């Protein structure tokens, strides 16, 4: 009768408003999940991040019109090593020594700006895109290199992952050098007539063609880093997922604030459903 | 004709009960009729204690409801100011993470080459070894004025001089062996042969190598192989006569930034180096950064803490969050029941009414009890006189 009717009227003029109750509910569900996972990853990482403090550039920006997207980002958490690959982190850690905390940024201006007018807290190296230059260890050379010792031998830059973007900057700091299984190797390498190459010992040694042989008594840092980087990410993605679903449930109110007309009249309307109900009780 | 006498007086028995039974009828008749005047009397007493009942919980629950309110938006107020101190917190955690490392990583720089030397010497007083010169940083004399420059130009002043590409090899091993520390070889032999001669320098500022005096001649290439048109520029002019001369160079700053030539830019903050040359430190004491390392994990813990109470603060104001709308709920189906029993009375006081009313006139009307009346003693006589 009118009971059911005057409900109903009400009722689908909630669904034409774009309110859902049993929505809104079930986003508060996932949100209160991904913010316990946030704080979660977060919490399991705080060790991690002890350990890994140089990764981290603090620069107060010069001026309100320079290009904050000029400055790329600290050299170590700019590549990424596969899994496969790992075995020669030791290696990439030496080969690139102190340049893993190098700052990349656009160009030579965005340094000396950053050096001067931007409250440097620690001393900083800056690699400048558009002014580095670096000969790299050549087709033939490595080709060389891999005749001499087969599945021994690798340039360095092959065992590593990064955006075309920074290209130089890796080649900069990898480019040059042959990762090597063993001093044997390296020795051979390096000092030979057509192949004069840095060459990295898979242990952490380091034969240079120009009287220089590190070695001596010393899983580090490049490692942890790599495994700051992923978990940094994961987490970027969550407050972004969170992010998403947060914007879906904050706009899922305006609807339910035309709730505060019809809800505010649905509900004692939906009381009369039962208030005529009873009286049918017969007599 | 003719009947018996026994048989005679249940003739008019049964009459007697025929209506003697038809009063009691008419007297249940009439207590029923009492009674719903008397159940109605009942239930109409027990909505006027159940409606009494929810007014009850009407009050405790809007006094809860309006109690919680005032805690909510209490105990926002106090996750925004108590987040805003986690994140102070959580700056100066990292400020001090930072200087940790700078003094510890410091120490250890020291404490490495205060061990390999020390081992180093030991090792060629028994004879195990010859060739060993130290560190090449000893092995040249420079104007005190140049100092920071040199140190923060050519860090490489750190690396040990030898002879035998095989006798630094022969050094790595003891080191090994031991675990004294790690170093880097400048080897004389593989050593390339570099023109020493004075070169001309752009805007007459002059190269790092000939501020250099070698104890002997037999160093003098070596300190060309770490410095090499090193410039020593001071307040940069670098920038205009590095990055670009015709020739590019590598200069200090005296103060000490560096350009590379290589387009690297290397400037600091407060700390420049000293000291790599003949020519109180700044060390820190293995107490100083133990004190250091120590109270980081203090307040690296405080944090811990402070993070896992202002968690909790989150986690107390989900609930309340999640009671607001139940409270009110629960608060609305009382009123919406209190309504429909409001209504179920006013429709109970008509009933009272109208049964009182069929009592009163089935006692004001006795006609059909005084007629069965009679005729229940006449028979009795009847009976009696028959």
């Amino acid at each position: 009768k009118q009971c059911q009717e005057t409900c109903d009227k009400l009722r689908a003029r909630l669904v034409e408003y774009g309110f859902d109750p049993s929505r809104i509910k079930d986003l508060k569900q996932r949100e209160d999940k991904l913010k316990s996972h946030y704080y979660q990853t977060c919490k399991n990482s705080e060790y991690l991040k002890r350990r890994v403090t140089n990764l981290e550039f603090n620069y107060t920006k010069p001026y309100p019109n320079f290009e904050a997207s000029f400055v790329h980002g600290v050299v170590g958490q700019l590549f990424q090593i596969d899994n496969d690959n790992i075995r020669y982190a030791t290696a990439l850690q030496t080969c690139a020594g102190g340049r893993l905390f190098n700052v990349v940024v656009q160009d030579s201006q965005t340094a000396t700006q950053l050096l001067e007018r931007g409250r440097l807290r620690k001393r900083v190296t800056i690699i400048p895109l558009d002014k580095i230059y670096t000969r790299p260890i050549s087709s033939q050379v490595l080709d060389l290199a891999k005749k001499i010792a087969p599945g021994k031998v690798e340039l360095a830059i092959n065992l590593i992952r990064f955006d075309e973007s920074i290209t130089k900057a890796m080649e900069f700091i990898f480019g040059n050098s042959l990762i090597c299984e063993d001093p044997e190797t390296a020795k051979k390498i390096t000092f030979h007539p057509k192949i004069r190459a840095r060459s990295i010992t898979l242990q952490g040694d380091v034969y240079d063609p120009e009287g220089t042989l590190s070695g001596g008594s010393r899983e580090s840092l490049l490692v942890d880093i790599q495994k700051y980087n992923q978990i940094q990410k994961q987490i970027e993605t969550i407050q972004a997922d969170l992010n998403h679903v947060t914007e879906e449930l904050q706009t899922q109110y305006a609807t339910s604030q035309k709730t505060k007309t019809i809800q505010s009249d649905l509900n004692l309307s939906l009381h009369k459903l039962d208030l005529a109900k009873r009286n049918l009780d017969a007599n | 004709e003719l009947e018996p006498w026994d048989l005679q007086l249940q003739e008019k028995e049964s009459q007697i009960q025929l209506a003697e039974s038809e009063l009691s009828l008419l007297e249940e008749t009439q207590a029923k009729l009492k009674k719903n005047v008397e159940t109605l009397e009942e239930k109409i007493l027990a909505k006027k204690t159940h409606k009494q009942e929810l007014q009850d919980l009407i009050l405790d629950l809007k006094k809860k409801l309006n109690s919680l309110k005032d805690e909510r938006s209490q105990g926002e107020k106090n996750f925004t100011s108590a987040h805003l101190k986690l994140k102070e917190m959580q700056k100066v955690l990292n400020a001090h993470r930072q200087r940790a490392m700078e003094a510890r990583s410091s120490l250890s720089k020291a404490q490495n080459k205060s061990k390999v030397l020390t081992a180093l010497s030991r090792l060629q007083k028994s004879g195990r070894i010859n060739g060993f010169h130290g560190r090449l940083g000893d092995l040249g004399v420079i104007d005190d004025s140049f100092d920071v420059a040199i140190s923060t130009a050519c860090p490489r002043l750190d690396d040990v001089v030898v002879d035998t590409v095989e006798c630094a090899q022969h050094c790595i091993d003891y080191l090994r062996k031991n675990k004294l520390g790690y170093a880097r070889f400048i080897l004389l032999d593989r050593l390339r042969q570099f023109n020493l001669q004075p070169i001309s320098t752009p805007e007459n500022v002059p190269r790092l190598f000939d501020l250099v005096k070698p104890k002997n001649p037999k160093f003098s290439n070596a300190f060309y192989s770490v410095l090499r048109d090193t410039l020593v520029a001071q307040n940069l002019k670098q920038a205009n006569n590095v990055a670009y001369g015709k020739k590019r160079f590598r200069v200090v700053t005296v103060d000490g930034k560096l350009i590379d030539i290589s387009g690297t830019m290397s400037g600091g903050g407060n700390h420049v180096a000293k000291g790599l040359m003949k020519l109180k430190v700044d060390d820190y004491t293995p107490e100083e950064v133990d004190k250091i390392e120590r109270e980081l994990s203090e307040r690296e813990n405080n944090f811990r803490v402070a993070s896992d109470t202002v968690h909790e603060m989150e986690e107390e104001l989900k609930k309340l969050r999640d009671h607001e709308p139940d409270l009110e709920s629960q608060i609305s189906k009382a009123e919406m029941e209190a309504d429909s029993l409001a209504s179920e009375l006013t429709l109970a006081e008509q009933q009272v009414k109208e049964a009182e009313m069929a009592y009163v006139k089935a006692v004001s009307d006795k006609a059909q009890l005084n007629v069965v009346m009679k005729n229940l003693e006449r028979l009795r006589g009847e009976y009696n006189d028959l």
